[PDB]
RNA sequence: GCUUGUGCUGUCUUCGUCCA
């Protein structure tokens, strides 16, 4: 309840359908055009209309509305612009695919050199996963290097000779044996060409390359138009007080722009093949180091202070990458982290809290008619006094701050709110130790709330955790809900890991100076005289009153 | 379609521990949110202790669906299944 | 807000001409094709329903609820305040002034004569069920009057339109 | 390969139970062939895109993945938990349904 | 909350407290997708109660999610490489 | 590589595809904390102490039951229908002996680890019921045939009428309803434990509601559970062994360090 | 502005030697200008020409100010240094070493 | 607003009786002191405090 | 033109509701939620067939919220109207840019760009009224029209018709 | 007659802490 209401109904993702953008599709979703290298308009706010930084693309300032959609900076999740390539490049990752195919088919009449009538080729139809259908059909018409004009009755064949075709950088060389020794020419394979022998390719004859006419089509691997994304994609850093630096995504995308422009403007005002070929060929590793600049076999894209330009590509891999450290781990809110202490007056499923810690992390508790005049007495009592309270949260979830608020005294609560109180005795709250290396690393204590700025532990939980007292530090993790508070005391709960499923036996046990004293306790020759037996005796909390003979 | 006849049911009679955790939450979580309670509370305040008193005398208003591989479920009320 | 039995509908890149809600091509669009499914996923037919045959049907179903929320123990403005909602109230009142003041059939014997001779006739049997509905409701006296009012009639030549509609007018109450 | 493990853990006088091996070793022999714990093993399987792409070779299984326009039915506990869900397991396995019939009493 | 912390509370079988954690103690976001293409195109003035995929031209078959702001980020990041990514609601077979 | 292995509700192991990895878990559908070490009683031993250990016979009057621990001890002598159970129950275990001794524990180990502790039970049976005293016993032996037959068909690991699920429950609980028939034998309980009406009942009452309660819980991800509890001993640690060994293990290495063969030779 | 105070800062824009000081206090005041907005359709002694670039003490740290030191750098500008001085009780939680 | 705070003042019963301080937080009645040598804030009703003056301390009640 | 068609409507219901009159209850939010509404893709919904009697399954609880959601599945009539269809109608007002008529809850707008010129608006007639000299259209008179455009609208249809063709006008 | 202001960089490098 902490977005604002929409209409639109709630669900849950049920699957997920990959595949490439079309040109149509990124001209379709695109909100504007981007054409104009220039960030700012001149130099005095309000930045240019068909830039990199335009409004339309979305609003990353707090003053500031989205002309797209209308909604804040909280609210928008920013919007796709489009800048139309003067000529067709690869795409990086998918040039040895385009190799590939490129051998699978013809480059004149855009048919599979082999039909159906081969029995093998009937097989590699046959299989259903298109990874292996494509690596089946690959192994087979990779031999074949002539087409046939007649079956080998007219296949529909040109009759050409197949070339050769051998990646070198991000050019492909096709080789024709050009019509025994005779003179080969090798020429160069522009993306333009490979599109429009792509374009021509049947439906069906796309389905047998593993293909996809409705999502993954094989001319949509070129690039004809670049999908610009938004701000929150590339935000803006404030160096200092004064300068603001754009990212590295946006320089190497101000960088694209101007090669576009330059390719269109020599093209246009008068064309040495040469000077083509050396813009072009700027164009395109633009493009490439866009996407991946860790290419083997050149030179990395380098930023003016010397280091290498940050692509898309080195976002998503790695520890620190998008995956592994912002989705399959991430840092969290409501947690607490401090040296730990023993204490062997608690217990075992028992955890010290510094007052501090428990000023600080808050558990949002419903009001009820069980336990209002409690909550309100925490209102009264404040966020500087434990047990307390930081804020009031209505039903159309409007915060009210207890700090800044003047007639705290004077808050009636009323049902369906919730208090955001102090973290109180007997909570249940998560326990952690670095590294967490099976499943009784994490367990679920209870709470005491006691003075100094250590966590206190059992003694006997030691083992488990890994743990001892001389400087280790531990983590704590408040649950938000009843439903994660009742899972952490029924599932996660001390006194139920005290057995182990690794070697069916416990975990935890008497250790250190309490297993020396119950060897010394329980000699043969250790007598007890009354006085020390009735405070023995009386320390015993299961103790049932009654003094053995 | 998917739904299981009562009488050829083969899952387990007995309440799992996730079902009895997740069970034992939701319902604490529908007290706490002003719903009607099935049982005579004493002097009963917490949720989580009026959720876990329903349920040691089979009053939870609730059904659990029980997922097989296949797609096909089965439905089993919380009052007929047993409770340690 | 409320949500149809068909689904899916998901992305492709063919677009075709059957498309666009168009009366007179008789292209109602997927979510009124002549072939429906009901809750139980079988094979159902669009339901057209003229003037007659939905006066009846309302009046039928809100005597039935005022029937039942009064514990089982005529006038249309208290039948239209027995439903809930002011904006509801406005646009069932609405209604019945429109169904009221053309009503061609005012009798449930006569409305199922006219569905008999419109439903088992020969002709048509291949009669989409709009153009039923349209015929029903308009109350045309012309073959002519019914080709330029109806386009769809004019491919379907085979049709005995012009004794079915002196049967529709005899049929009419003057 | 159960005979191996069994040798190397149980050398220095640590103990294991049965299950937790013979699941180990029937995930290696599943496939009718040996498949390592390792990229070249895990990643060469009919799992769902996303949940492959979260060990390692991320970029490339997005690539493969939309290039031969892959369909993850988000089965996984790995494809939940990156799109912030309620994962199919342990008190994620089932559904709670309100019972209407119960409510009259 | 790393991922070998992760792995314990699937260990646990808690995987209510685990969404919780990586969600509502994180980045959580609300974003609308169009019922048709998948994509998150939906232009959405919730103030207006309008709602718009231009590219499908359809105003009613729109949902939304709550999902991880990193998520709505790395799908952004592959839609800028070419790909794809379609968040559907419903299986199909 | 285990992450998405989990107990489904039918008993089988699957992983996210729906693949079976394992028909039931564990081979018998257990939970990892419940299992104790326990000795199977019909392993060790000659054939002789087998022998005085497990036959009664009603005929010879120096090989049967003791007269001073059944009321009964008169009227039981020369009868031919007990006589037959008995024999039945004496077939039975030489056929578990058999079993045991030839197919599944060749080397005569007899410790293994085994739900429901059965000797725990016994001795809280006579705490409870105060079996001291050389009061004679009330249970007679069909009573104590039929109790424990009916008792080994009471073990359910998997719900179904269908004869694979049938099957499939039968070998589920093979070495258990061994144990139980080791332990559980006429005249063990007769001379051992001294079990009466109300013990035997109770014992068998407790025996199935713990073997009910030792199963394992569908949605458990035993995978990652599996993943942690063999990772965390190489935590804490001429033939290549330890780690190296264990990478060329897990990694399926075509060339091992030390290759090496064990060739047994014939008897003589 | 930031949150915390700045009754403590001198004329000069200077703590003085001898002060307490709690976490976020402002120990030195500095500002920075900017152009000014369309605040001169009338704002007689209340338009903003300057952005606040204050130091403020650690917000877990307090302490007693110690030593104000005030020079000039390199190029020609001012240059400050502000000393804080705390004395430090062992307690629970305190690591020492043999 | 009121006009104690950030203004040195005396503490004149109580457990801290003596103890000069400067008030940080004026909500209700519940000024907030910081203490000059104990590095701690403290929670005082305004009647326990005296706030120092061009002559010498004066009562609460007697400045505002 | 009125259609039988099968909607679906989802309910979220609060536990404060969890009680004996469940269904009931869920029966009449779900009679006040459809009952009267306006959707573009269905058009007007005027009333639910066998509203007492309908089925409301069992509803799946949220996880995180606690409340319930319902799937109801209903036949109800429906109207919508079509490009290029003809339909009666009765004007609702007389404007010097054209008049606006009734068709049920619709109400239907034509330009004097879409009405024959012989139809001269009269201001200073009582009440105005665009007439001809054999015809004479006002306020409350019966008008056969054909539906060109329609509008569709968040919770609203605005249609357009027009008068221009043959068999159309004074009825 | 006089009313209290409402927040924070990025990228590397080095040295450390507790396990291993
Ligand atoms: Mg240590
Ligand atoms: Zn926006
Ligand atoms: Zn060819
Ligand atoms: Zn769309």
């Amino acid at each position: 309840s902490q977005f604002p209401y929409s209409s639109a109904p709630l669900r849950s993702v049920k699957e997920v359908q990959f595949g490439l953008l079309s040109p149509e599709e990124i001209r379709a979703i695109s909100v504007v055009k981007i054409e104009y290298p220039e960030i700012m308009d001149e130099s005095r706010q309000r930045p240019r209309e068909g830039g990199l930084n335009d409004p339309k693309l979305g609003s990353i300032d707090r003053n500031f509305k989205c002309q797209t959609c209308g909604e804040g900076m909280a609210e928008c999740p920013g919007h796709f612009g489009h800048m139309e390539l003067a000529k067709p490049v690869f795409h990086i990752g998918f040039i040895p695919k385009i190799k590939k195919v490129c051998e699978c088919i013809c480059m004149n009449c855009g048919k599979l050199l082999l039909d159906e009538t081969n029995p093998t080729m009937a097989q590699a139809i046959r299989i259903r996963d298109p990874k292996k259908r494509f690596n089946a059909v690959w192994q087979l018409c990779k031999t074949k290097m002539v087409c046939e004009a007649d079956a080998p009755v007219s296949r529909g064949g040109c009759g050409n000779t197949q070339p050769v075709v051998r990646k070198d950088g991000m050019k492909l060389w096709g080789t024709w044996k050009k019509s025994r020794d005779a003179q080969p020419e090798r020429k160069l394979l522009t993306p333009g060409e490979i599109l429009n022998v792509f374009k021509h390719i049947s439906p069906e004859d796309c389905f047998r390359l593993g293909f996809n006419e409705d999502y993954a089509r094989p001319e949509w691997m070129i690039i004809t138009v670049l999908p610009v994304p938004p701000p929150q994609v590339r935000p803006s850093i404030a160096m200092d007080e004064t300068t603001q630096g754009q990212d590295d995504l946006t320089h190497k995308l101000s960088d694209i722009l101007k090669a576009n422009i330059n390719v269109q403007k020599l093209e246009m005002d008068g064309s040495p093949q040469h000077i083509i070929n050396e813009v072009e060929q700027l164009l395109q590793f633009h493009v490439a180091t866009y996407m991946d600049n860790d290419i083997a076999g050149q030179p990395q894209a380098l930023q003016k202070s010397g280091r290498p330009v940050k692509a898309i590509r080195a976002r998503l891999k790695g520890k620190e990458g998008r995956l592994r450290g912002n989705l399959m781990g991430k840092r969290v809110d409501f947690s607490a982290r401090t040296v730990i202490s023993g204490d062997p007056n608690l217990e075992l499923d028992q955890v010290g809290v510094p007052i501090s810690i428990a000023k600080t992390l808050s558990y949002p508790e419903t009001v009820t008619q069980y336990n209002i005049h409690r909550l309100t007495e925490y209102v009264r009592n404040g966020p500087n006094e434990h047990p307390g309270a930081k804020y009031v949260i209505r039903d159309n979830g409007d915060r009210i701050d207890l700090r800044y608020h003047k007639r705290a005294g004077d808050i009636v609560l009323q049902y369906g709110w919730k208090v955001e109180r102090h973290l109180m005795d007997d909570d249940p709250v998560l326990f952690n130790r670095q590294p967490s290396l099976h499943k009784m690393s994490m367990m679920a204590h209870r709470v005491k709330v006691m003075p100094y700025s250590t966590f206190r532990l059992n003694l006997s939980v030691t083992s488990p955790y890994n743990a001892d007292f001389d400087g280790d530090e531990m983590n704590l993790h408040v649950p938000q809900s009843e439903e994660t508070r009742a899972e952490l005391s029924q599932l996660c709960a001390v006194p139920l890991q005290i057995v182990s499923p690794q070697s069916n036996k416990p975990v935890m046990g008497i250790v250190q100076d309490t297993l020396c004293g119950v060897r010394k306790m329980t000699l043969r020759d250790t007598f007890i005289e009354y006085e020390q037996v009735m405070n023995m005796l009386f320390w015993v909390p299961s103790w049932d009153g009654v003094v053995p003979q | 379609e998917l739904a299981i006849l009562k009488e050829e049911r083969t899952t387990t009679p007995y309440l799992t521990k996730y079902e009895r955790a997740r069970i034992l939450g939701t319902r604490a979580l529908q007290i706490s949110m002003n719903a009607p309670v099935l049982v005579d509370i004493e002097g009963e305040t917490d949720p989580l202790q009026i959720a876990m008193k329903e349920l040691s005398q089979r009053k939870i208003p609730l059904v659990i669906r029980r997922y097989l591989p296949d797609g096909s479920y089965e439905d089993w009320g919380c009052d007929e299944l047993i409770v340690d | 807000v409320s949500t149809s039995t068909v689904g899916a509908r998901r992305r492709r890149a063919k677009q075709q001409v059957d498309d666009e809600e168009n009366a007179t091509l008789l292209r109602l669009g997927p979510e009124f094709a002549l072939k429906q499914y009901d809750h139980d996923g079988n094979e159902h037919d669009l339901i057209a329903l003229s003037l007659s045959e939905s006066r009846l049907l309302i009046r039928e179903a809100l005597k039935a609820r005022s029937r039942a929320r009064n514990g089982g123990v005529i006038d249309d403005d208290e039948l239209a305040k027995v439903t809930s909602g002011a904006v509801a109230n406005g646009v069932v009142k609405k209604t019945l002034d429109y169904l009221n003041t053309f009503a061609r059939f005012k009798d449930e014997e006569t409305c199922t004569a006219v569905d008999q001779l419109l439903h088992n006739s020969s002709d048509c049997s291949v009669l989409h069920p709009f153009e039923i509905a349209q015929l029903s409701s308009l109350g045309c006296e012309d073959v002519d009057e019914a080709i330029t009012l109806i386009p769809s009639l004019a491919a379907k030549k085979e049709v005995n339109l012009q004794r079915i509609l002196d049967e529709l007018n005899r049929l009419e109450d003057p | 390969l159960y005979k191996e493990i069994l040798n190397v853990i149980a050398f220095d006088g640590s103990y294991v139970n049965y299950r937790h091996m013979a699941l180990l070793v029937d995930v290696m022999t599943s496939r009718g062939y040996l498949m390592a714990i390792t990229r070249h093993g895990i990643n060469r399987a009919d799992t769902g895109a996303l949940m492959r792409c979260s060990f390692e070779e991320t970029v490339e299984i997005l690539f493969e993945a939309g290039a031969a326009a892959e369909l993850d039915d988000c089965r996984g506990v790995s494809e939940n938990v990156m799109l912030g869900q309620l994962a199919p397991m342990g008190t994620g396995a089932f559904d709670v349904m309100i019972d209407e019939k119960l409510l009259t009493s | 909350f790393g991922e070998m912390e992760r792995d314990c509370m699937i260990a646990h079988g808690a995987a209510g407290f685990l969404k919780e954690r990586l969600m509502e103690a994180s980045d959580a976001f609300r974003v609308h997708v169009c019922g048709i293409c998948g994509l998150m195109s939906v232009i959405a003035n919730l103030k207006k109660n309008q709602f718009e995929c231009r590219s499908c031209k359809n105003k009613t078959n729109i949902y939304q999610l709550h999902i991880p702001y990193a998520a709505k980020l790395l799908f952004q990041e592959l839609m800028a490489m070419n790909i794809a990514p379609r968040l559907y609601t419903e299986r199909s077979g | 590589a285990l992450e998405d292995i989990m107990v489904h509700y039918d008993g089988t192991t699957r992983n996210s595809l729906g693949d079976i990895i394992q028909f039931l878990y564990g081979e018998d559908g257990l939970d990892g904390t419940q299992v104790e070490r326990q000795t199977i009683d019909t392993i060790p031993g000659s054939d002789k102490a087998f022998h005085k250990r497990y036959y009664v016979d009603l005929m010879d009057e120096k090989n049967s039951i003791k007269p001073d621990v059944i009321e009964y001890a008169a009227d039981i002598l020369g009868d031919v229908e007990l006589q037959k159970e008995l024999n039945s129950e004496y077939e039975q275990l030489v056929s578990d002996r058999k079993f045991l001794r030839e197919i599944v524990f060749v080397n005569g180990d007899h410790n293994w680890p085994l739900p429901v502790n059965l000797r725990r039970i016994i001795q809280n049976a006579q705490q409870i019921f105060h079996l001291d005293r050389a009061k004679a016993s009330d249970l007679t032996i069909p009573e104590i045939i039929h109790g424990v037959r009916d008792l080994c068909k009471k073990l359910f690991v998997l719900r179904g009428e269908n004869e694979l699920i049938k099957e499939a429950q039968q070998n589920a609980t093979s070495l258990f309803q061994c144990l139980v028939r080791a332990r559980l034998a006429t005249r063990r309980i007769l001379e051992e434990f001294r079990l009466n009406r109300d013990a035997f009942e109770w014992v068998l009452g407790t025996i199935e509601a713990q073997f009910q309660r030792s199963l394992v819980h569908p949605g458990e991800m035993v995978g990652v559970i599996a993943a942690q509890s063999i990772g965390e001993p190489a935590t804490q640690m001429n033939v290549t062994l330890g780690v190296p060994r264990l990478k060329e293990i897990l990694n399926v290495a075509k060339n091992i360090k030390t290759p090496a063969l064990t060739v047994y030779l014939d008897r003589e | 502005l930031k949150h915390g105070t700045y009754e403590k800062l001198d004329e000069d824009g200077l703590i003085a030697p001898g002060v307490r000081v709690s976490g976020d206090d402002i120990i030195i005041g500095k500002t920075t200008p900017i152009p000014p907005d369309t605040e001169e359709l009338g704002q007689r002694t209340k338009y903003h020409t300057k952005r606040d670039a204050s130091t403020p003490l650690r917000s877990t740290e307090n302490g007693i100010v110690d030593q104000v030191l005030l020079t000039t750098n390199q190029e020609g500008l001012k240059f400050v240094k502000v000393r804080m001085r705390t004395t430090k009780v062992p307690q629970i939680g305190d690591k020492f070493a043999s | 607003r009121d006009p104690t705070l950030n203004k040195t003042v005396k503490i004149r019963q109580g457990g801290y009786k003596g103890k000069i301080g400067i008030v940080k937080e004026a909500n209700g009645d519940r000024f907030r002191v910081e203490l000059h040598n104990p590095n701690k804030t403290i929670p005082i009703p305004c009647s326990f405090l005296l706030i120092e003056s061009t002559h010498g301390w004066v009562p609460y009640e007697d400045f505002v | 033109m009125f259609f039988l068609k099968d909607l679906s409507l989802i309910l979220t219901l609060h536990p404060s509701y969890f009680g004996p009159q469940m269904n009931q209850y869920l029966r009449e939010k779900l009679l006040t939620d459809v009952e009267g509404t306006c959707t573009g893709q269905f058009g007007y919904i005027v009333t639910v067939l066998d509203g007492m009697n309908i089925d409301v399954g069992k509803g799946r609880i949220i996880p995180g919220s606690g409340s319930a959601e319902f799937e109801v599945k209903y036949r109800a009539v429906v109207w919508k109207p079509f490009k290029g269809e003809v339909v009666d109608a009765i004007v609702s007002n007389v404007s010097p840019i054209g008049f606006f008529a009734d068709v049920g809850p619709l109400n239907v707008f034509v330009s004097t760009r879409l009405i024959p010129d012989n139809l001269v608006y009269n201001p200073s007639n009582s009440p105005p009224a665009y007439m001809s000299n054999d015809e004479l259209i006002t306020k409350g008179s019966k008008v056969r029209l054909k539906v060109v455009g329609t509008r569709t609208d968040v919770n609203e249809i605005y249609a357009i018709g027009s008068i221009k063709e043959d068999f159309l006008g004074a009825i």
